[PDB]
C-alpha cells in the first residue's frame, strides 16, 4: 500500500 | 515471533534514487521520470530470514526546501536507510550530515542505519567504492552498493536495515 503527500486513503500497489 | 511492524526511513539529497529504490522493491518497477518527494509512506508485508514481517517505509524529501520536516521523521523513525548517488560527490557528502542529524534528534551513537551507494548501473562514477566503504567502516554500519535500476542490491539494502533494527531492539 502507498499514502502519497497529502492523500486522504491508502492506495493498493502489491497487486 | 509475531508480525512486528519496523519503521524504515529512507533518507538522502535531492535525485539520489530514494523513491526508485523503495519502489523497485515495493513492486519491482522501475521510475524513470522524477517526480520530487515531499513525504511519502509505504506498507508491505515481507517474509525476511523466514520471518513475516510488517515494512513501513517512509520515503522522504532530499529537497533542502522540506528540511524543517526532518526532526519529526528522525524522532518516529526506527531505522534508516542512507541513500547517495555514486555520480554525486555532493550527496556523498550530505549523506554524512543526515548521519549526524539522526544521531542529534535521536540521541544515540548505535541507531540502526544502512549506507546505499545508488546508481551502480551507470558506466562512471564520482564516488569511488573504497571512499564509501571507508565512511561506513568508521561508523561500524553495513555499506551496500545498489541499482534501482536493474534492481541491483535492493533487496539486500532494506533487509540487512531489518536486521539491523532486530539486533537494536535486544
Ligand atoms: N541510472 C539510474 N537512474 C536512477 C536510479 N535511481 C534513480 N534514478 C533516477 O534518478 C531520478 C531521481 O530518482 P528519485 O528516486 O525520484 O530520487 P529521490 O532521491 O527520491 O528524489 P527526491 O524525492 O527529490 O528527494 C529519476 O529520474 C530516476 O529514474 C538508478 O539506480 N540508476
Ligand atoms: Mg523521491
Amino acid at each position: 500500500f502507498y499514502r502519497r503527500y497529502g492523500w486522504r486513503y491508502w492506495v493498493s500497489v502489491c497487486g | 515471533g509475531p508480525m512486528t511492524e519496523y519503521k524504515l526511513v529512507v533518507v538522502g539529497a535531492g535525485g539520489v534514487g530514494k523513491s526508485a529504490l523503495t519502489i523497485q522493491l515495493i513492486q519491482n518497477h522501475f521510475v524513470d521520470e522524477y517526480d520530487p518527494t515531499i513525504e511519502d509512506s509505504y506498507r508491505k508485508q515481507v517474509v525476511i530470514d523466514g520471518e513475516t514481517s510488517l515494512l513501513d517505509i517512509l520515503d522522504t524529501a532530499g529537497r533542502e526546501e522540506y528540511s524543517a520536516m526532518r526532526d519529526q521523521y528522525m524522532r518516529t523513525g526506527e531505522g534508516f536507510l542512507l541513500v547517495f548517488a555514486i555520480n554525486n560527490s555532493k550527496s556523498f557528502a550530505d549523506i554524512n550530515l543526515y548521519r549526524e542529524q539522526i544521531k542529534r534528534v535521536k540521541d544515540s551513537d548505535d541507531v540502526p542505519m544502512v549506507l546505499v551507494g545508488n546508481k551502480s548501473d551507470l558506466p562512471t562514477r564520482t564516488v569511488d567504492t573504497k571512499q564509501a566503504h571507508e565512511l561506513a567502516k568508521s561508523y561500524g554500519i553495513p555499506f551496500i552498493e545498489t541499482s534501482a535500476k536493474t534492481r541491483q542490491g535492493v533487496e539486500d539494502a532494506f533487509y540487512t536495515l531489518v536486521r539491523e533494527i532486530r539486533q537494536y531492539r535486544m
